């Protein structure tokens, strides 16, 4: 069960994404207010269990406060998401050289070309402008400042 | 190919390492080219020595 404190927390991000007035969270908003509290939900773990429509899909379903309280406990916050640990050694895949240097292209096509896809919008919306030369990305500095 | 390897005894060679353990990987290569299996058993920059 969530606290009180956890309670009012969550209904604080709630307040804003009702924007409306209508005391409802549209449906398609519910993975970016888990996103809103700070945790990491994959698109996978938002259309499955936190029972989200498809992509950029609004209209189809809302969602009131109470309801959203075990969309927040039994989700995102009854499993992993990821430490430092698992991007250090994800990301020594692509270190051909060892020096925790990827190439930036490498970096973009990673995001872009594999997994839950990222627009090129969304990648360059998260460059810290950290390329050299030819010295490119230092990629722990990157998971440094996308984890804080 | 297959008439050859039957009557030059490399099929018996592959048959007979099956019954052993054929495969022999180092500490350093089976931690350095497999970590990304086992993030949760495999802890912190303290764990050196490799086996």
């Amino acid at each position: 069960e969530f606290s009180k404190e956890q309670q009012e927390d969550f209904k604080e991000a709630f307040l804003l994404f009702d924007r409306t007035g209508e005391c409802k969270i549209t449906l398609s908003q519910v993975g970016d207010v888990l996103r809103a509290l700070g945790t990491n939900p994959t698109n996978a773990e938002v259309k499955k269990v936190l029972g989200n429509p498809s992509n950029e899909e609004m209209n189809a379903k809302k969602i009131e406060f109470e309801q959203f309280l075990p969309m927040m406990q039994a989700i995102s916050n009854n499993k992993d998401q990821g430490g430092y640990e698992d991007f250090v050694e994800g990301l020594r895949v692509f270190d051909k050289e060892g020096n925790g240097t990827v190439m930036g292209a490498e970096l973009r096509h990673v995001l872009a070309t594999l997994g839950e896809k990222m627009k090129e919008e969304e990648v360059e919306a998260l460059l810290a402008g950290q390329e050299d030369s030819n010295g490119c990305i230092n990629y722990e500095a990157f998971v440094k400042h996308i984890m804080s | 190919v297959l008439h050859q390897l039957r009557c030059n005894g490399v099929l018996e060679g592959i048959r007979i390492c099956r019954k052993g353990f054929p495969s022999r990987i180092l500490y350093a290569d089976f931690k350095q080219r497999y970590k990304v299996l086992n993030a949760s058993a495999i802890p912190e920059g303290q764990f050196i020595d490799s086996k």
